[PDB]
């Protein structure tokens, strides 16, 4: 019924909805029952998981509607295909971060003086998806910060001839790539962390 | 219609492929030009 | 030095850096310390400055670019004017905005009937930590709701580029944060009211101020008998031939006009060379030479100068009547 | 119901092709800028 909910009035409930639900869990365990509803922002266990299940599927849906199933348009693929991967638990949301080393373009060229840093080109194309209960949704980004004009080495990137390769391209008809790990911290790193289950959890992602 | 189909299908797949292999390289040509731009303000920098 | 490093073993850095940081604090304290998380990977100006040493570690570890950004014109043509929101979270500032519905290629001129819905997708995110500010263009892949709420797949995603030629904002922001369970007040996401144009004005005042440090310095040339002139000092023009030289090899200078945005000061647009030294971490502008002919205040206002003698035992501190 | 998919991305296709033709423009407009780009760095970087 949510879904078929209009999408306008929609957040109405969403407080009554989670109250409706700290009420069906009065007295049964009040560990964390906290109200916790995003109207601020914007056994038992099983009881637990039922209110967690709902008020996900709700933020899901709240403010739109939208399938729970990602497909990359091919470009994304093209871009980032074998990127340098990096995955976190910040909660129960798992979040996974991609990011390209050009892959495709030097498929495009098949010469150190282009090849080494022909993924420095396209370093700052990304991909960021994150699978909650509700499933998985995800982004393609592109960082749009140039790079340190001096402290970056950016000066020492000859073009003309990477013209020239393009054109080429056109006819046919130590670590190579930036760190994923980067975006991750940027967009979580309030220094001061104030909720130790907050603190996210990189998985190690050689052991298997 | 089938008939119909596969003679427009044809062309339709490779037109398509070219379509994408096209715009890919035009994306690519961007950031050519970002680079140019970056380096062209990093010597005008420098005044005459 | 943790800039101008090279990339590998940046990181390992920052254990030792964070360990001698919270070892030399606490030895007079009231707050339970805060570690790192990179293991994944007045006592009050302490706090502050130990804040931003972390800030700048975070934001310029694993890698380093500009400390600003600059979106793409055609980017900012296409969430010209979005529906826009901006979240306070813990010392950062997220903000985020998204498309309107008009299409460049509806402009440009079948498949005109989803336009709003390929338009609908892209967004924008941008935080601006105290280290300066970054953003991102999201782009979104997964569809609408066909069953409640042959369509163009790349030439979708191709309009959102670099420089070539509405969704509820809240949306991605309570997509990447929305841990349920905690975040009372130590962490608690915190909308400020679109309503509450103080909070507006002072977020503006905030962007005003540069994220790289600031420095003005006063060059002046006197002569040989223009010792405690201080008119012949100020009025000088055309200074010795060696006094000239060393100048040019000052750094680098920008003209004052179109060119060159506010980005770099521009204290005194009126007319010229103006030599200006330039980093990342710092910038200092000359901003009056001998060349430069308020103006007055200007070079009396430059906390430091300094000053080519050309002269025999010349200059004495109090000849100058520049207070600061 | 196959020859019914097969004409609808026919449609599609033959339909996205002013798409296809726009991406062609850019590309003169953004060999240009490159070529503009490429000359203000030749007369204000290969300077004496």
């Amino acid at each position: 019924w949510f879904i078929r909910c209009r999408l306008p009035f929609r957040k109405d409930f969403v407080p009554f909805i989670t109250k409706g639900l700290r009420s069906n869990v009065l007295l049964s365990f009040d560990d964390t029952p906290e109200k916790d509803s995003f109207r601020a922002r914007s056994l038992k266990n099983l009881h637990l998981e039922l209110t967690e299940t709902c008020l996900d599927m709700m933020a899901r849906y709240v403010f739109s509607n939208f399938t729970a199933v990602p497909k990359r348009s091919p470009v994304g693929e093209f871009l980032l295909a074998g990127g340098r991967t990096k995955t976190w638990l910040v909660g129960n949301k798992l979040v996974t971060v991609t990011t390209s080393v050009g892959t495709g373009t030097r498929s495009l060229l098949g010469k150190t003086n282009l090849a080494a840093y022909v993924p420095l080109l396209t370093q700052g194309w990304a991909e960021i998806l994150v699978r909650r209960p509700t499933g998985n949704t995800s982004w393609l980004m592109s960082l749009e910060n140039p790079l340190s004009p001096f402290s970056s080495d950016i000066n020492n990137m000859p073009l003309q001839e990477l013209s020239n390769a393009l054109m080429a391209a056109e006819r046919f008809k130590k670590v190579p790539g930036i760190n994923p790990s980067f975006v991750f911290l940027q967009l979580y790193h309030s220094p001061f962390f104030g909720d130790e289950s907050n603190k996210p959890i990189l998985l190690p992602n050689e052991s298997q | 219609l089938l008939l119909s189909q596969v003679s427009q299908k044809l062309s339709n797949s490779e037109s398509v492929q070219q379509q994408m292999e096209f715009l890919n390289r035009q994306l690519l040509v961007l950031g050519e030009v970002n680079e140019l731009y970056l380096e062209q303000l990093q010597n005008k920098h420098s005044d005459t | 030095w943790f800039i101008r490093c090279r990339l590998p073993f940046r990181k390992d850095f920052v254990p030792f850096i964070t360990k001698g940081l919270r070892s030399n604090v606490l030895l007079s304290f009231d707050d339970t310390p805060e570690k790192d998380s990179f293991r994944a990977r007045l006592k009050n100006l302490h706090l502050e400055l130990t804040e931003t040493c972390l800030d700048m570690m975070a934001r310029y570890v694993f890698s380093n670019f500009t400390a600003v950004p600059k979106r793409s014109p055609v980017g900012e043509f296409l969430l010209a004017g979005g529906r826009t929101k901006t979240w306070l979270v813990g010392n950062k500032l997220v903000t985020v905005t998204t498309s309107v519905g008009t299409g460049t290629r509806s402009l440009l001129g079948n498949l005109a009937a989803y336009v709003p819905l390929l338009t609908q997708g892209w967004a924008e995110i941008l935080v601006r930590r105290p280290t300066g500010n970054t953003s991102w263009l999201m782009s979104l892949e997964n569809p609408l709701s066909p069953f409640s709420s042959e369509l163009s797949n790349a030439l979708m995603a191709a309009e959102r580029f670099k420089e070539h030629r509405g969704i509820n904002p809240s949306f991605v922001f309570l997509q990447l944060y929305h841990s349920p369970f905690f975040g009372d007040e130590s962490n608690k996401p915190i909308l400020l009211p679109n309503e509450s144009q103080s909070f507006e004005r002072s977020v503006q005042l905030l962007d005003q101020i540069p994220s790289y440090d600031t420095h003005k310095i006063a060059v002046l040339y006197v002569g040989e008998g223009q010792s405690n002139s201080e008119l012949a000092i100020l009025s000088n023009e055309h200074g010795s031939y060696r006094y000239t030289e060393f100048l040019t090899g000052l750094g680098r200078l920008i003209e004052l006009k179109d060119c060159q945005p506010d980005k770099v000061y521009l204290g005194g647009l009126d007319v010229q060379f103006t030599y200006c030294w330039h980093d990342d971490i710092m910038q200092a502008v000359f901003h009056i030479a001998t060349l430069m002919p308020d103006k007055k205040r200007h070079l009396g206002n430059d906390f430091v100068s300094i000053v080519y003698n050309d002269s025999g035992e010349d200059f004495k501190l109090g000849t100058i009547k520049g207070q600061f």
